[PDB]
């Protein structure tokens, strides 16, 4: 099974961070990832689907890129409901595995 | 008099850019990378220049990406005419594959049903898949009905790689690096400005590289990161290695006929008896070949004891050693190569068994899909192993990253977007690295070379030469210096922007240097030059009629 | 719509275990319908998928011989896991992949279940 | 004095009457890049930063809006970005098959636009056919108990992509250079004929594309009064346009909510349905301002006297007609709503009003647009209440009493675009001048002062989607270059006034320097030399390797 | 000391390779409408060798129709579900049974999928190819496509737009080789308009050699090639459709709908197109005395069809919105001997699916127009091959060549370089093409066909500007140049340079010095630019 990691593990910041994401076995696995924010105590739901534009009703605030191994997710001009947590995900093979959980504060 | 504004168009400026490229594929007609690329120029040019430095990021280079993507293109252009075998869904009766001389224990016949060119009737089609890529539901399915479909492979184009020549359009350049030592990234020492790259051949490889480019003088490797192990790393071998590899059974070919004007390409049954299909390498060149390997990951990264390991495991395109041998694919368990303390005697060849897999999902897509078809007869390839692809852990190899594979090649180029507007004080491309005053000699070498689906594609490449050349044009008019290299007098250069001496300007620096100089306030200057034209303009107006 | 969880509040070690997920908005969809457990402080991890109504399933061999995916009506489908142990106490949830391109999400676990909390 | 010398002007303002190819410039933040839309593109370049327009003085020209050119290049350009968004989209092969339906029993009552269908149809895996349950409207399906698809007639069905939307972007169609479009400042003006006072764009307001059957909703409004718009008084088959002077708050609804089920035809392919709807069934009503409608609708009445004297004056219901003509048919929401407009023009009413004027609509799954046949699109149902507040801005009359019409998409592009018109700049003027040889700001003004402007229009002339882009772009160039190239081979390239070692022509004309450079305007002087070009220009070239040549014996010893 | 000069918008010409933009089934509406009256100049002193069959416009016309042909016949409805299994019986009218087409009965699909229906068609025998159940011939290899009712097969005048910077060169010549040197030749931008018509064995509407009967040969020791005969004077060619169809018009599915041929009324023959007796015993006294000419003490005699494939062994051709084929045989049959006075007349068939340029698979299903139509035409070509000469054909590109042979392509380098001693009109002298050069300089200033001419010729305008400005010449149409004059490049004399030479040759003797020269002038005015600088 694919292995994950997440950079940095908690950060802690208001407005502006970048989430570099390296998701090691088998790099450039394309555009097949998803990003997540799980409010605290409360069921995660959908930010990014091909790490290429943002789903519906999630503001542009939240965005996905990059292609290869150094997928990333930008949130800008952060609000009091965006911190939470983000993982990396992959779409190729049935278990997809998750990023340890890259969390925001402050 | 203080040195003053001055124009010069065409002298050797570049920035590190972003453009647009295509191919150009060999003049000769007997491949005749498709048809429709353009055909390459008799003579590749290439010009070294004197005193010039370039920091390659080997990671970090944009013509990767489009590599990637033009090779898509090419692809999906391929495969659209072919057929869709969207019909071949269905369940699937399998049994296992007794040949009349012996039994396999890799295969199996499969008994199923369609419908005919005629919309009504059709019969039992019994037709033969390996285990790899069937899955069972005793009935089973193929491997990506549901999520995807297959597209299968035209039967008269052959995957075979043909040398693209990637060439700059007009007024952008590519740069080799013509140091033999070199690991990809940071500063190369002398570099040479190239009109298109060496033929890359389109291979697609899995932790040994095939028919690539060689090292010069010693095995080199280039990391992507020293401290993570995420990052890949590089090898680059001198000499190389044979790899032969075999088909060893005459495996038949059997059109079966879909629907009117649809047909596709199954086996049928086996002549000769079953022989696992193979690949090896002579032992004594791999053992010296990976003793070097292991002395240079020694030397380079020190201190610690290095061992190599087998893949870890996953799907079998991810472990092994994929290639597309005599337009059919094989997967060739690696066991043997990078396992140590097997104790070889040395004498025999290292002998690698592989699997030929008929369904192939590349190039980290999901949602299409080919079906390859089964070439008939035996099979035989003799090829280079020309690079490794390795990752710190131990270093152990890995796969399935093309990225990667043309990243191999292209490690020496770099694109870079030929500015001629030098605005500089006052009182091809060989001479960047020489002065300004030498260097405005041979601005006009630079100056010829602005002018000289994919069609479209390398016509919206020619529309934008044009309009920047049109753009060149337009500012000089709008400044009034066109069609000329040198203008009259009188605009006065502000101290503030730059504070060197009148003499040690020109010998001293290179036009880069000069740019890197004097790149933040260009657009001010633009602006005093413009309104200064316009000014000039009122009172020359006053002249014109007198 | 909208995505709930259903399950015991306390499981015991070395017990079987069960969950069941309501998809209340409309009937279950064909879509792709997933179980995905979110250990404390760790990566989440894939239990059993199951593409619709009674369609074929895909358990992961790192929870081995234990999942089971199965449906009932057509507003319930539930996870059935035997000899659990106890790493496996924590935050199940119930999501949604999007097969299908055009649809707003693809591939991707659109909408979930809040979960509920095991400790084994 | 002398004898009169001619002399080439580049940057003169001049136009003719002209057709062109339009590039759209879509709006440019980002969340409307996100939110996907069938109108505007992402390729479609950005709006400028600063929507520009300078105003002309002593000028009038002719409007055309019937027959203007934004109409037909708008037509096409909206049918083509709708056929390219629903091509990536499945077409629904295995739709049309026979039906087993019966009316829908919700829970708690019965449904009168509703009936649950079921029917059996081949999915990706073709060996498996069973059976499978929707929601059908009654409008979109047709009888033959047993119903099919209205469209199965027509074409095959192609679903619309969820993820692109049908809600109207901003287009600001602008022209490539050379071009320059007219607009027109009097605000009572019909829009056919001339225009006192023009205005020239680089490019337009932002056009909401906006389909709408019988009235006008999101469009521009009339700043002094209520306007009338009329191609021909006397015949009765051309269509009357009323552009409103205020708008008309509209309020509409779909009030039940409703649940998507998915159905795999294919691989990565779904049909979307209606499931069962949740809350007791309503009617969508679309319902309007009373007391605002009723002092409107006087007001038309009394704008409409003085255009058909001393007749009375009636708005009657529509007779008859397919669905899209006889009921007011939009799009708001990302659904396609259909309300009988009975009530707002039935004579039934005697002028008193205290309340909503209510209209009952109906809602359909399959329309057939721009009235093609061979194009049918399946609208997923949007899930919940919608709720989109609109307004009236304008109605689509016709005489036979006046009745409300609907149909005529190009009659929408028609009604917004009544101002605007493309003019082809032809930057080269000839004519005598003073100093002789051995945007648009000056259209209007003297002659002289179009002498010294002409800089402005020089440095303005200096500067299948994607394809539509690159044909602008070397249309541009071509025109340029063109230009350019005739200067030289005139004697004078990169210089604006090139004054002419060619003597003048009494045959050409035979006007006085003062007739010409203080009365007569451009559009004039072109119309006395239009006759007399071709021959200037190649005589003038003619001169000018003379001139060249007898210049190189000379320099040679 | 002799210094070096350029002239821009001199007349010179190599055998260029362009591309030549269509203008207007045949004539697209995407396809530029042409211009109404293509003008035509006349030269001095001007040979040009065109060899006919090399010619880049030949298989510039093939794929220009062959693409034109697709793009009709891509929207228009595929006839994919057509291929089915067939039961059949002879078609027996009220008049009498016809061997050409017969009557089958075969399922379909209602526009709704769920049920089928029988339909009854009547088919071409010629279409249908045995399995009593036959099937399709084109069915075989890839779908078929019916074409639309609304295009017209009727071959609209095509004429072949040059770009800007070249120019064709019309052989006006009554009598020519087919190849070599021409006496005196028109220079049109664009040529007159070619009528595409599918042609084989004979012409139709072809172009004329008014005056004589003229031969043109791919290869005068090899038989294997083919054998244009231009013909004289206009042979009438006359036919008929013999009797009047019926059009059923079936719903094969939703949103589709196919034109089948229903029965058949009216008096049932074979189409007769015959022509004047007279016409063809001159005709064939002529060319027969003029190949015996050609052929010194070797005879000449013709013969019938050689046999094989139905394309190749027959003149076949388009009227009236139908395919026909009729064998030669008869009418060049020798055995025949009997009457030259009255019409006699050759039959032909018609074929409703049509495998055109011989691709297996791309095939069109004829529009089954009901009722019959008159189709009348002149025949001015022939088509035979050395080897009792048997006539063959079934090469379009010939077809092609035989109106295509009298035009050929012909660019402009406007700089060009003649030394003189000064410091710093194809037929005239170069002193003397001076004036004429600004007139040509105004010529060098399917839809992605003009996209590709128009930016082609932008770039070669923005070269020759481009180099100019490298000499210090930019917009101006004759240089004078500082430098001096390599005299090893060429010994010409000073009085002849500017009075004698034909443009053609000296630019033959100069190419391989102009490249030396070029990017010697370049150096020159950019040493010159930094000498004005200081
Ligand atoms: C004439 O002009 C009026 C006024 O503009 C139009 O009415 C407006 O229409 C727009 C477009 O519908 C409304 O704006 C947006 O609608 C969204 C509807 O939700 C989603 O619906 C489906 C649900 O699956 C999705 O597929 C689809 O993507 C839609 O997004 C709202 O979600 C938007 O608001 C939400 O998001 C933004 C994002 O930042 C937040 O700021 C909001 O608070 C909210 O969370 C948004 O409302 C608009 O609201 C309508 N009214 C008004 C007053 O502006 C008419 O339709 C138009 N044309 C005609 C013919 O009348
Ligand atoms: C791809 O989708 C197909 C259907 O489109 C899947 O086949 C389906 O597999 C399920 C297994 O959950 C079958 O359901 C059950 O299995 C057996 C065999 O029928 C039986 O015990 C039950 O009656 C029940 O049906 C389902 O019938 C079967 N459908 C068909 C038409 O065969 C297939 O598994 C999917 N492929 C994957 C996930 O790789
Ligand atoms: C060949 O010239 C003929 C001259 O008539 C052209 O038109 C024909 O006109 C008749 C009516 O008298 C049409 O119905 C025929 O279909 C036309 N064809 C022929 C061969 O006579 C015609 O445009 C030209 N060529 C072809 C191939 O039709
Ligand atoms: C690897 O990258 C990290 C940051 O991601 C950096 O700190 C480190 O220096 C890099 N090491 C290399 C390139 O060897
Ligand atoms: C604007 O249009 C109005 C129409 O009433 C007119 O009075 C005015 O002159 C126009 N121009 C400007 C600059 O306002
Ligand atoms: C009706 O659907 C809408 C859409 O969001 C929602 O507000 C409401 O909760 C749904 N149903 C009920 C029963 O309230
Ligand atoms: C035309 O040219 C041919 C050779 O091409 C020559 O034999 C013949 O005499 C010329 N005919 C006329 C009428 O000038």
């Amino acid at each position: 099974d694919i292995q994950m990691t997440q950079s940095p593990s908690s950060l802690s910041a208001s407005v502006g961070d970048t989430v570099t994401i390296t998701c090691q076995a088998r790099h450039a696995v394309g555009k097949n990832l998803n990003w997540y924010q799980q409010k605290p105590g409360r069921g995660p739901q959908l930010l990014i689907y091909m790490a290429s534009s943002r789903h519906s009703g999630v503001p542009s605030r939240f965005r996905g890129s990059g292609s290869g191994r150094e997928f990333t997710l930008t949130i800008n001009n952060l609000q009091p409901e965006d911190f939470a947590t983000y993982s990396c995900q992959q779409g190729y093979t049935y278990p997809w595995t998750f990023g340890q959980g890259t969390k925001v504060e402050m | 008099g203080s040195l003053w504004v001055t124009v010069y168009y065409g002298v050797p400026v570049w920035r590190d850019a972003e453009t647009t490229l295509f191919c150009a594929s060999d003049a000769k007609a007997y491949e005749t990378a498709t048809h429709a690329c353009v055909p390459t120029d008799p003579n590749p040019q290439e010009m070294v220049l004197e005193n010039v430095t370039e920091n390659f990021n080997m990671w970090k280079n944009d013509m990767v990406d489009q590599m990637h993507t033009d090779v898509i293109s090419i692809w999906d252009q391929s495969l659209k005419p072919c057929v869709k075998l969207t019909p071949l869904c269905v369940t699937l009766d399998c049994s296992t594959y007794n040949n009349t001389h012996n039994i396999s224990k890799e295969m199996k016949i499969c008994s199923f049903n369609m419908t005919t060119e005629l919309r009504d009737k059709k019969r039992k089609v019994n037709v033969l898949f390996y285990k790899l890529d069937l899955v069972p539901l005793t009935n089973y399915r193929l491997i990506s009905c549901n999520t995807s479909t297959i597209t299968q492979a035209c039967p008269k184009v052959s995957f075979d790689p043909i040398p693209i020549h990637y060439c700059a359009p007009a007024g952008y350049a590519i740069l080799k690096c013509n140091n033999k030592t070199f690991n990809g990234t940071g500063p190369c020492n002398n570099v040479s400005t190239v009109q298109c790259t060496h033929g890359i051949k389109p291979v697609v490889s899995t932790q040994l590289l095939l028919n690539g480019s060689l090292a010069e003088e010693e095995i080199i490797i280039r990391f992507e990161n020293l401290t993570d192990n995420v990052k890949i790393i590089i090898v680059q071998l001198n000499e190389t290695i044979n790899i032969t590899c075999t088909r060893p059974n005459n495996y038949t070919r059997k059109s079966i006929r879909i629907g009117p004007g649809q047909s596709f390409y199954a086996m049928g049954e086996i002549v000769g008896n079953i022989r696992e299909a193979h690949c090896n390498i002579s032992a004594s060149k791999w053992n010296k070949t990976l003793e070097r390997v292991r002395t240079k990951l020694k030397e380079h990264f020190p201190n610690k004891t290095i061992e190599f390991e087998p893949s870890s495991g996953g799907d079998l395109e991810i472990t092994t050693h994929s290639f597309n041998c005599g337009g059919e694919f094989f997967y060739c368990n690696t066991s043997g190569l990078f396992n140590s303390a097997i104790n070889g005697t040395l004498t025999s060849n290292v002998t690698l068994p592989c699997r030929i897999k008929q369904i192939i999902n590349m190039w980290q897509r999901v949602g299409q899909a080919m079906y390859a078809p089964p070439i008939a007869g035996n099979i035989t390839c003799k090829s280079n192993i020309t690079g490794l692809l390795l990752t710190r852990d131990t270093f152990r190899p890995t796969g399935g990253d093309m990225k990667n594979n043309w990243r191999s090649e292209l490690y020496k180029y770099k694109v870079v977007e030929i500015k001629p507007l030098g605005i500089a004080p006052t009182r091809f491309l060989g001479a960047a690295g020489s002065t300004m005053g030498a260097a405005s000699m041979t601005l006009t070498v630079q100056a010829r070379q602005l002018l000289s689906v994919w069609g479209i594609k390398q016509l919206q490449a020619r529309v934008l030469a044009i309009e920047r050349y049109l753009k060149d044009q337009q500012l000089l008019g709008l400044w009034g210096c066109s069609g000329k290299l040198i203008c009259t007098t009188n605009v006065p250069w502000n101290a503030s922007w730059s504070n060197k001496s009148k003499n040690d300007i020109w010998d001293n620096m290179t036009w880069m240097q000069w740019d890197r100089e004097i790149g933040n306030h260009t657009d001010t200057i633009y602006r005093l030059l413009e309104d200064s034209q316009n000014q000039q303009e009122k009172n020359e107006k006053d002249l014109l009629c007198l | 719509v909208q995505l709930q969880e259903s399950g015991p509040g306390l499981v015991k070690p070395s017990e079987t275990l069960s969950l069941t997920c309501t998809v209340s908005g409309g009937s279950i969809d064909d879509y792709f319908w997933n179980w995905v457990r979110q250990p404390p402080g760790k990566p989440l991890e894939c239990i059993g998928y199951i593409f619709g109504r009674g369609g074929g399933t895909k358990y992961n061999p790192s929870l081995d011989n234990r999942v089971t995916i199965s449906t009932d009506t057509p507003n319930q489908f539930s996870l059935k896991l035997r000899s659990v142990t106890v790493a496996d106490t924590a935050i199940y949830y119930c999501a949604r992949w999007n097969l299908y391109d055009d649809d707003f999400g693809y591939n991707s676990f659109a909408v979930w279940g809040r979960g509920v909390l095991v400790t084994v």
